[PDB]
């Protein structure tokens, strides 16, 4: 058994991992006080689930989890939520005074004066660890503190825990539920320092969440509970493989094995199905075949993009629920009948796929259906590169006009790292169009 | 705990800022003696942010009020809510500014300055995290206009990494007290310029032609005047002093208006403005806030571009019907926003409406149609500098003709910055 | 009040819609950088995209399909064909064509190996090279002078030895045309088509009378708009010419394959191009250029994604766009022949 | 159309279909940008103090 550090950055970063963190304990039938009856070896073992959660003698599961922030409102959330018992004060870490949206007060001014608190705290989790995988740091890219903290944190790591894997689980900003204008800006410094130390990085567009929850959950004006028990949802089947018995993806260095071949181009489309509404008394459940279908419907990604104009490299198949490898292997052969799924000529076309018998779990109360089935795709398709696009012309705009750049000259950052960061966000662009273009 | 400290100085500060505390002790269930008898926890959620908490569940507002003459500041003492304030809190002198900025910044100001940074002092070391200061005064006279700017400049070398916000009322020959108001407000923008995140530019020109044009009152008072700049004041801070869609501290609010230091003067407005018991639809409010005539800066935003848009809704409404009405003012006003700032657009809500009314709307815009109020004051003031009037008063302070020339200089050029992004 | 964006100066097509739209009142064109608009009226190369249906509550449509570049190329039609089992390589309506890389960089032994098999047979050996990147074409009987002017990507395809000749004249002829898919995949034809007929009498022994391009005609033909004006022969003088000379409509002799070539085209590429359950719509409207024989076979030569209009349909087929490609979506306040289909 | 690599266990299996064969900085120098920056900050302060002082 292997350890993993899961490490939430920021308000966007600490809230879904608030949403993880519950569905966990919802699947592992851990309680809100820590107690896991089905566990029999109290105090100690080295289960699939104890790879997430250590045990205290009194037979309390703990999260292997640190929740960092640069104010203190949203983790006092945690403090004083209903799941407060999992979690002891040394993983709980707050600032004062935010990064007020500006990456350089985030990764410069602020971050210098916490960074070695954070790193301690994570230090005290790995002692506790007998084998420690690696992280997954979950924060938003339009936040200073999320972008700013983060990349600076990504740092660290990497000279910390050189051996040790990082994947990310990424918010991409959306003007629908962002009240903020730089964020393009964030967006692109922080991807520039933290290419080089990001092994895999899940990203999820707000505004793709947003949609979802409009159209399959009738949702009129999603708020943040609402998009962050989707995306909690979408980040279990993620991370089910390390948390359950299987032999799939059973270790973070599997997932860039079987989804990164080239180290740069290491962002995975993540599709999910199905999204049924809560609301609705009795809906048709839909087939092994209908939800791998609804796989390649751009309508269920993560992020909005055309696969169709572009290519794979990889993909992967997560099944959670009653499912049997015959039915998704004649799903397969009819989606490759109707679908355009071309292969880079450098890779073969498959798909490894991983069955987990146990059905999602939902949030008592909440606006997600339970279903029979539910599968998430998760493909290294070049298609993802046009959010990349969207991404870098807000910031040209922009920053041909030098708009917003005092403030992060003002906290000590050079104009020189802006044009650095945009440099390699175009190279990262030309990379993704000689993969994926003839 | 992000706590603001409050100054006001001078007539027009105090009288405006009286009212501010009026306005929101209200909204907030605080009476006037600092004693809450509110109905709802979320009246309570963030007091912090502009009262003190003291002995007895009594809340104090963070407030200084200065001026260099007593009167104005014993009529607040003599007010609804003048008891509420700490009294150690007023700090005035006796001889008064004379409608003069140098007498505020340079001599009667400078020997009271020292003392009113003793209370500013004290009231910033019992705050768990300082978010910054609001001054409200008017530019046009001379202890808000003189002391005000030296008290800002005093505060940014005390206090440098700390945001500094005004609500500054400029000067108009219609609603005019001396002559000398176009010299006072043209020192005073400079000081504005280099050492402010925020500036609400509230004409009173503007707000009168809203008491006289809009609200029908043939004869407007300053009392008229001031109402328009509460319900205004307490629009613009709903999103910092309830719970709601922003928990943004002054910081991130200005991060994201200000896309260039020096061009962060806004022209204010709010909805509805009623001369009065029908129910205002979303479309009224979204309509009328981006009217000319609810602006409260007497410029025309059809004359420059947007750089930013906020936009604060208040009240229980429809936000399905809100983002359409947003969306179709865009469209009415595509040519008027800069292509280069995407998303410069921003919408919040707050469910807790002002005192009588059922909902309400407030506009914050960043345009640079507000080069048409510096160009007012800058020809007002050259029509009288090129013949020297009225520069006596200033030279017997110790004042040279030179500083004059540097002020208009710095004006002129304040004017072409906004030129230059207008037409870009 | 919708908005638009004006992205192609060139085309003369969507001039006269972006006129069209301004004269109801009810269309506002913004500038070609604003991204705030109702429809685009994009570029030809290089069409971003991947920037399109990401402004909040704007409904978003663009002129052109992402992707139908594929059937609007020659080299990418002759692949597409050969390689579609829809279309499949035993395809009746389409020229024998290969694809010839230059040497300087395919299907050079398989175009020798069909090339020997007629030069033996006694059959007529006669081969077109061309490519996209022409206003440069050569047709030659002998393959060595075919595969030598390419070196100097194009395509060889069988040249149509037997066409079909128009009296008094005798003389070579094409048929154009324009198709509109809108939104919802629909396929509609316009009623509407041209004859860009040769002016020069039909030599099988100088390609003036072999290319009927209206710009070879206007610039190397001595008698350029002798028989029609401007070497455009429309519908209702071509179809009285069949029935007084070959006792048969336009309809039945010619129209029937048309219509069949244009929906076997479309709906094979149908899935690849789709908006159906995108976050932006596209339309697109094509340009079809057929060959008919002298058996009265219909032969499709090529397909332009950008195509212009004849002058005297201009105004008809842009009013018929803004109806039923753009008031569809963005409403107010037939001409088509409607390809019905599965989809 | 092949199925390789089978496993099967209590609580799921995984397999993999192929449809198709084929055709750091040290701490040193993080320190160093650190505090660089922290200096452009002090010298942009100091200006201001220089300015204000005048
Ligand atoms: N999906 C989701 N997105 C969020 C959430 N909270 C914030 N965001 C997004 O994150 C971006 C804003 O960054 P934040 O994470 O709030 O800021 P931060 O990381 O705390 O950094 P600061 O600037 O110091 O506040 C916006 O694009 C929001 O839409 C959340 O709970 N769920
Ligand atoms: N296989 C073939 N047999 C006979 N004639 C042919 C032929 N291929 C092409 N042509 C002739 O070539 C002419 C135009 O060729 P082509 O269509 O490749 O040029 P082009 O694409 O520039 C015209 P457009 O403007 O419609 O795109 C037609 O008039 C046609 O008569
Ligand atoms: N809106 C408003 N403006 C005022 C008020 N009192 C004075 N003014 C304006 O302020 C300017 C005079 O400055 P004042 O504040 O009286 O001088 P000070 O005491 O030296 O700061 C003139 O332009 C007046 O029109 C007021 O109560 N409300
Ligand atoms: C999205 C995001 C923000 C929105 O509204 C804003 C924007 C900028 C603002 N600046 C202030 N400062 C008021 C103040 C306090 C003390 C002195 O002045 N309030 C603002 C509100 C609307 C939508
Ligand atoms: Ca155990
Ligand atoms: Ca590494
Ligand atoms: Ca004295
Ligand atoms: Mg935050
Ligand atoms: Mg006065
Ligand atoms: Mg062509």
């Amino acid at each position: 058994m292997r350890e993993c550090i899961s490490i939430h950055v920021g308000q966007a970063g600490v809230q879904i991992g608030n949403a993880c963190w519950e569905l966990y304990c919802l699947e592992h039938g851990i309680q809100p006080d820590g107690q896991m009856p089905s566990d029999k070896t109290i105090g100690g073992g080295d289960d699939s689930f104890n790879t997430f959660f250590s045990e205290t003698g009194a037979g309390k599961h703990v999260p292997r989890a640190v929740f960092v922030d640069l104010e203190p409102t949203v983790i006092d959330e945690v403090r004083t939520g209903t799941y407060r018992q999992l979690f002891h004060p040394e993983q709980l870490i707050t600032g004062k005074e935010d990064a007020a949206n500006n990456y350089a007060r985030g990764h410069y001014t602020i971050g210098k004066e916490i960074i070695d608190l954070v790193l301690d705290r994570i230090r005290k989790l790995a002692d506790q660890c007998t084998g420690l995988q690696g992280f997954l740091v979950f924060h938003s890219f339009g936040g200073g503190t999320g972008s700013g903290f983060t990349s600076l944190l990504m740092e660290r790591l990497s000279v910390d825990y050189g051996k040790k894997s990082k994947l990310e689980f990424s918010i991409y900003p959306a003007p629908q539920v962002s009240t903020a204008v730089v964020e393009p800006y964030n967006s692109i410094l922080t991807t520039h320092t933290t290419l080089e130390h990001s092994d895999c990085a899940f990203m999820v567009d707000n505004e793709a969440i947003y949609d979802i929850c409009r159209r399959n959950l009738d949702i009129e004006r999603p708020t943040y509970t609402n998009l962050n028990r989707l995306i909690s949802q979408i980040v279990s089947s993620i991370t089910a493989s390390l948390r359950f018995d299987g032999a799939l993806n059973v270790d973070l260095t599997e997932f860039q094995t079987n989804l990164v071949p080239y180290p740069r181009i290491h962002f995975p489309l993540a599709t999910y199905a199905p999204v049924i509404s809560a609301e609705k008394a009795y809906h048709e459940q839909l087939s092994v075949a209908e939800i791998t279908n609804a796989c390649f419907e751009p309508a269920n990604q993560m992020v909005k993009c055309d696969p169709r104009h572009g290519k794979y490299m990889a993909c992967c198949l997560l099944y959670r629920g009653d499912v049997v490898p015959k039915d998704v292997n004649a799903a397969i052969a009819t989606i490759k009948t109707k679908r355009s799924i071309q292969f880079v000529d450098w890779c073969p076309t498959g798909f490894k796929v991983g069955i987990n018998y146990q059905p999602p779990t939902v949030v008592p109360g909440g606006d997600l259906a339970k279903v029979q089935r539910a599968v998430c795709m998760l493909s290294n398709t070049t298609a993802i590169a046009e959010a990349w696009a969207r991404l870098d012309h807000k910031f040209d705009l922009m920053y041909a006009k030098r708009a917003f750049v005092h403030w992060y000259v003002g906290e000590g950052m050079e104009e020189g790292e802006f044009s650095e960061a945009r440099e390699d966000m175009a190279a990262l662009e030309k990379d993704y169009e000689e993969v994926g273009v003839d | 705990m992000r706590e603001i400290v409050h100054i006001q100085a001078g007539q027009c500060g105090n009288q405006i800022g009286a009212k501010f505390w009026e306005v929101i002790s209200d909204e907030h269930g605080i009476d006037p003696t600092g004693s809450y008898h509110g109905d709802s926890d979320l009246q309570l959620e963030r007091i912090n942010v502009y009262y003190n908490e003291a002995t007895g569940n009594k809340y104090v507002p963070r407030a200084i009020l200065v001026d260099l003459e007593p009167g104005t500041m014993d009529s607040v003492r003599s007010g609804p809510f003048g008891q509420i304030f700490r009294p150690d809190n007023f700090v005035f002198g006796q001889s008064g500014a004379g409608n003069n900025w140098a007498k505020g910044h340079y001599t009667e100001g400078a020997e009271l300055v020292d003392s009113v940074l003793d209370v500013v002092r004290k009231e910033s070391e019992s705050c768990d995290c300082l978010q910054g200061f609001q001054l409200t005064h008017s530019l046009g006279g001379g202890t808000g206009s003189g002391m005000g700017t030296l008290l800002i400049s005093k505060i940014r070398e005390e206090y440098p990494d700390r945001i500094m916000n005004t609500f500054s009322v400029m000067p108009s020959p219609k609603v005019s007290d001396t002559v000398v108001e176009p010299y006072n407000a043209t020192l005073s923008v400079h000081q504005l310029v280099e050492n402010t995140d925020e500036t609400y530019c509230i004409d009173n020109e503007a707000l009168y032609d809203i008491c006289f044009r809009t609200l029908k009152l043939t004869t407007p008072t300053y009392g008229d005047l001031n109402h328009l700049v509460s319900a205004t004041m307490s629009g613009v801070t709903t999103c910092l002093r309830f719970p709601g869609q922003l928990n943004a501290d002054l910081r991130k609010l200005a991060v994201n208006m200000v896309p260039f230091p020096r061009l962060h003067f806004f022209m204010p407005g709010f909805a509805p403005l009623t001369s009065q018991y029908r129910a205002l639809t979303v479309p009224e409010l979204t309509q009328q806030m981006f009217d000319s005539k609810n602006m409260m800066a007497a410029c025309d935003p059809r004359h420059g571009r947007y750089l930013t848009v906020a936009a604060i809704f208040r009240g229980r409404m429809s936000m399905k019907e809100v983002d359409e009405q947003m969306l179709n003012v865009q469209n009415k006003n595509s040519s008027y926003f800069v292509e280069w700032i995407p998303n410069n657009v921003k919408t919040a809500v707050c469910d807790i409406p002002p005192r009588g009314l059922k909902m309400s709307a407030t506009f914050i815009g960043n345009s640079t149609a507000i080069q048409e109020l510096f160009k007012r004051i800058s020809e007002q003031f050259t029509a009288m500098f090129r013949r020297k009037a009225f520069l006596h008063w200033y030279t017997g302070e110790g004042m040279d003709e030179m500083e004059f020339t540097e002020a208009e200089s710095n004006m002129n050029d304040l004017v072409s910055e906004y030129q230059q992004y207008q037409d870009a | 009040m919708y908005t638009f964006v004006v992205r192609d100066e060139n085309s003369s097509v969507y001039a006269e819609v972006s006129r069209l739209l301004l004269a109801t009142g009810q269309w506002k064109r913004l500038r070609k950088d604003n991204p705030r608009f109702n429809l685009m009226l994009g570029e030809r190369n290089r069409l971003p995209f991947g920037r399109l249906g990401h402004e909040p509550g704007l409904v978003q449509l663009v002129n052109y399909y992402r992707g139908a570049d594929k059937l609007c190329r020659k080299a990418s039609l002759v692949k597409l064909i050969k390689t579609s089992p829809e279309l499949s390589e035993s395809c009746t309506w389409f020229p024998e064509s290969y694809v010839i890389y230059p040497t300087n960089l395919d299907e050079r032994e398989v175009f020798l190996a069909a090339y020997n098999r007629r030069r033996e047979g006694r059959e007529g050996n006669v081969w077109i090279a061309k490519s996209s990147a022409g206003a440069g074409i050569l047709i030659s009987s002998e393959a060595s002078e075919l595969l030598d002017f390419i070196d100097e990507v194009h395509v060889i395809q069988k040249y149509l030895e037997k066409p079909l000749l128009l009296e008094p004249g005798h003389r070579k002829f094409d048929i154009r045309s324009w198709v509109l898919v809108d939104h919802l995949y629909n396929i509609y034809l316009y009623r509407e088509g041209v004859l860009r007929t040769s002016s020069e009498p039909y030599n099988s022994a100088d390609k003036t009378c072999h290319l009927t391009n209206h710009c070879i005609q206007k610039e190397y033909s001595k008698n350029y708009g002798r028989y029609e004006e401007g070497n455009e022969m429309f519908f209702e003088e071509f179809n009285q010419y069949l029935m007084d000379a070959l006792n048969t409509t336009l309809e039945n002799s010619i129209l029937l394959q048309i219509k069949h070539i244009i929906r076997s085209c479309l709906m094979c590429i149908e899935p690849a191009i789709s908006t159906k359950h995108l976050h932006y719509q596209s339309f697109q409207l094509f340009g079809f250029d057929f060959m008919v024989d002298e058996e009265l076979k219909v032969w499709l030569i090529e397909v332009n994604g950008a195509p212009a209009c004849a002058q005297k349909l201009y105004a008809e087929l842009c009013q018929g766009i803004v109806d039923v490609a753009i008031s569809s979506v963005f409403p107010l306040a037939s001409i088509f022949i409607k390809l019905h289909h599965h989809h | 159309m092949e199925v390789i690599e089978l496993n099967k266990c209590t609580s799921g299996q995984s397999f993999e279909v192929i449809l198709k064969p084929p055709s750091d900085p040290s701490l040193e120098e993080i320190q160093k940008k650190l505090e660089a920056a922290e200096e452009r900050r002090k010298y942009q302060e100091a200006e201001l103090l220089k300015h204000l002082a005048e």
